[PDB]
């Protein structure tokens, strides 16, 4: 069984750039390398066989070539059509694997998340649970990090957070950050607060939310 | 032109066997390979195995030699796969690829989403969220409005009082115990939430169950 | 609906059948070249009439009946490609045990199977190439073994030249070598036989076709008619008139099936994967039904 | 070229080969080169 490793997961193009997607092998397999587009919304599409030969319809802008162990995809100028999720996949054995893991994105200037925190709704309490929520909204790095204070209690226990794909009207993502609780120990920690630390920022920031 | 169609959304209970269907035209179907692709939920593929509809030939994946099995109805040229005993770790969308001359998959079906789990349908459990006593107005405020309990993913929630189509984000559902969460929000420009109410509905038509309530300002 | 066994290349039953092959393969070569003369090979090359009519007869012949009987049965591409193969194919080690059971001129039947051998890996992809294009516009030219050729050459005639010096230096070890070795080759063909049978199965039922069956039925018959007729024609000794048939009749199907395996998937070439087997054993029974026959003339002759 | 067996005269299996160590009858079979194998979408066609 050959491993397929792609060494970026995610990858930041701008337009009218191009972006020279790399794919490493576990052993040589000697140009026996495919190469496979999917879109968003699915529709996965073959771009070069052979690890040099176009597939009759796409753009003559995608070429990459490579041979033993290390490959590469050039797309020359970035059209908006051209972010999706790419693929390699080799066929020199039998179990036919594949990368996995290669997603483009529009480069913009970093923003501040605008972080905001919400205290349970009332009925929330009175149906046998506790859930608060500390919203992110529009930063470009999509690779930040929330924390919960919780009065010096920081727990990753019983975080979820759900991410948000990018945006067309701008190039931000979004944040949604809840913390699942029952009854009966939602008030035996008194205050909450999240904490969302940003790199492009030198310090975090707080929202702190009291009971009273 | 060649294009493959697939049979379409499943649900199923641990346990119970389900099939997938790949309708191929724009050819004549009994001269190139059909291969099956899984795609994780992260976006992992694996390669399933093949099988040749003229004369049934298959080879599947040393991981997937137990659970698929793959036929070709060349009479209606609609290629199947069945999985016999699903657990939970198996889901998520199976593509039918027609690998053309040389090893390389060539066209693509548009996908059949498999979703294994016991649990039934459920109507959500809307929960408005408000700012709280920090009165923090500035600009502009956010507001929001958040589900749970849901089983079948097919919510939509739309506000369609004060939503102003801009300044809106949905977040994808998350799977914490069998059932489905997920929450939206909205930003309002300031001095207007608190006069003008704002409201969020939410419609699940699996459940055939609408919900449309407003929330009051925290005090 | 062709379906191999679960487990066809890796099986013991499969390997042991490789090396009964492997051990009738040296000592029928040592026991078949324990009949030969140094002096009447050379010979043989310094005359080469019956080398090149032998090589004629072959590499004219062989490809042609072959190219023929796919066009006259409207085979299918990839049947009417099995059987040009196997008609471009060298004429197998065999030709030279049947001539043995037909007193031919041994010297003679090595010699034209090692010419043989050499002229196919020069010119084989040649044959290819002019005869099929019609049929897979593909290449086809680069997988025919190449080194392997002349490695099976080499590894087949050091049996051979051990035999001939072993009669040669000292002969009355042939009493005693040449029993036993007589008797390891009934043990191995009877194993062979068994082995084959077994390994096979019930899959064989898919890949007899009528059509497959009559082609490989009368290429090998065709080859031997064909061949003994031209040497015949050109005033050639009755001795070497049989060993020139029944060489120009035998092939090696080994070839055919490693360049289909190379180039085709399996599934493509499902049921004439057994195309060699089957040519093998009806040339086999052609063989044998010829020895037969002209043994019974030969008492008629008495 | 791609194929690197040693044939078999007495031979009707891609198996039987002159190798001394049988690696063909193995699990990993290296006497073929060719993944880049042809399904010949014409292959089942009569001319």
């Amino acid at each position: 069984d050959i491993v397929m490793t792609q060494t970026t997961s995610s990858l930041s193009a701008s337009l009218g750039d191009r972006v020279t997607i790399s794919c490493r092998a576990s052993q040589d397999i000697s140009n026996y390398l495919n190469w496979y587009q999917q879109k968003p919304d699915g529709t996965v599409r073959v771009l070069i066989y052979y690890t040099s030969r176009l597939h009759s319809g796409v753009p003559s802008r995608f070429s990459g070539s490579g041979s033993g162990t290390d490959f590469s995809l050039t797309i020359s100028n970035l059209e908006p059509e051209d972010i999706a999720t790419y693929y390699c996949q080799q066929y020199s054995k039998f179990p036919w694997t594949f990368g996995g893991g290669t997603k483009l994105e529009i480069k913009r200037a970093d923003a501040a998340p605008t972080v905001s925190i919400f205290p349970p709704s009332s009925e929330q309490l009175t149906s046998g649970g506790a859930s608060v929520v500390c919203f992110l909204n529009n930063f470009y790095p999509k690779d930040i990090n929330v924390k919960w204070k919780i009065d010096g209690s920081e727990r990753q226990n019983g975080v979820l957070n759900s991410w948000t794909d990018q945006d067309s009207k701008d190039s931000t993502y979004s944040m949604s950050s809840t913390l699942t609780l029952t009854k009966d120990e939602y008030e035996r920690h008194n205050s909450y607060t999240c904490e969302a630390t940003h790199k492009t920022s030198t310090s975090p920031i707080v929202k702190s939310f009291n009971r009273n | 032109e060649v294009q493959l169609q697939e049979s379409g959304p499943e649900l199923v209970k641990p346990g119970d066997s389900v099939k997938m269907s790949c309708k191929a035209s724009g050819y004549t179907f009994t001269d190139y390979y059909m291969d099956w692709v899984k795609q994780n939920h992260g976006k992992s593929l694996e390669w399933i195995g093949y099988i040749y509809p003229y004369n049934g030939g298959t080879n599947y994946n040393q991981k997937f030699k137990g659970k698929a099995t793959l036929t070709v109805d060349k009479s209606s040229s609609t290629a199947y796969m069945e999985l016999h005993s699903l657990t939970s770790e198996d889901s998520a969308v199976y593509y039918c690829a027609r690998r053309g001359r040389f090893p390389w998959l060539a066209y693509w079906g548009q996908g059949t989403l498999v979703t294994v789990s016991a649990a039934k349908t459920t109507p959500p459990s809307v929960y408005p969220l408000a700012p709280g006593c920090g009165d923090t107005t500035g600009s502009s405020v956010t507001l929001g409005c958040l589900v749970k309990g849901y089983f079948p993913e097919s919510v939509t929630v739309t506000w369609n009082s004060g939503s102003l189509s801009s300044s809106v984000h949905t977040f994808p559902a998350l799977l914490q115990s069998g059932l489905y969460t997920m929450s939206s929000s909205v930003t309002v420009p300031s001095s207007t939430w608190p006069s003008q109410t704002v409201t969020c509905s939410v419609a699940h038509p699996a459940s055939s169950t609408t919900v449309d309530k407003k929330l009051e300002p925290s005090g | 609906n062709f379906t191999l066994p679960p487990n066809f290349g890796k099986r013991p039953t499969d390997l042991a059948l490789s090396v009964i092959l492997v051990f009738m393969l040296f000592f029928i070569m040592l026991s078949l070249g324990c009949t030969m003369e140094f002096s009447k090979i050379k010979a043989h090359l310094w005359k080469p009439k019956g080398l090149a009519i032998a090589l004629v007869a072959q590499y004219g012949i062989m490809p042609l009946t072959a190219f023929v009987l796919g066009k006259v049965f409207r085979l299918k591409n990839i049947e009417a490609l099995a059987i040009l193969v196997c008609g471009c194919s060298p004429g197998g080690n065999l030709s030279n045990v049947f001539s043995l059971a037909m007193k031919g001129d041994m010297n003679l039947s090595i010699v034209m199977t090692t010419c043989s051998t050499f002229c196919a890996l020069g010119m084989m992809p040649l044959l290819l190439y002019i005869y099929s294009r019609g049929i897979y516009d593909g290449d086809l030219k680069d997988k025919v073994p190449y080194k392997g050729i002349v490695i099976s050459l080499v590894l087949v005639l050091i049996p051979c030249t051990i035999g001939i010096v072993l009669k040669s230096k000292r002969p009355q070890y042939m009493r005693y070598v040449i029993k036993g070795g007589m008797i390891i080759i009934l043990l191995c063909s009877v194993a062979v036989t068994v082995l084959s049978a077994i390994n096979v199965g019930k899959s064989i039922m898919f890949a007899m076709t009528p059509l497959l069956i009559a082609t490989s039925s009368l290429m090998p018959f065709i080859g031997f008619l064909l061949g003994y007729v031209l040497s015949a024609l050109f005033c050639l000794n009755g001795r070497c008139r049989r060993t020139v048939s029944m060489e120009t009749g035998c092939q090696n199907v080994q070839l055919c099936s490693t360049i289909l395996n190379v180039a085709f998937p399996p599934e493509v070439i499902g049921p004439l994967f057994f195309f060699p087997l089957l040519y093998m054993i009806f040339q086999l029974g052609e063989g044998l039904l010829l020895i037969a026959i002209f043994w019974c003339y030969e008492k008629f002759k008495t | 070229g791609t194929n690197l067996s040693v044939p078999n005269p007495l031979g009707f299996f891609p198996d039987h080969q002159l190798d001394p160590a049988f690696k063909a009858n193995s699990e990993n079979p290296d006497w073929d080169l060719n993944p880049h194998k042809d399904n010949w979408p014409d292959a089942n066609k009569v001319g």
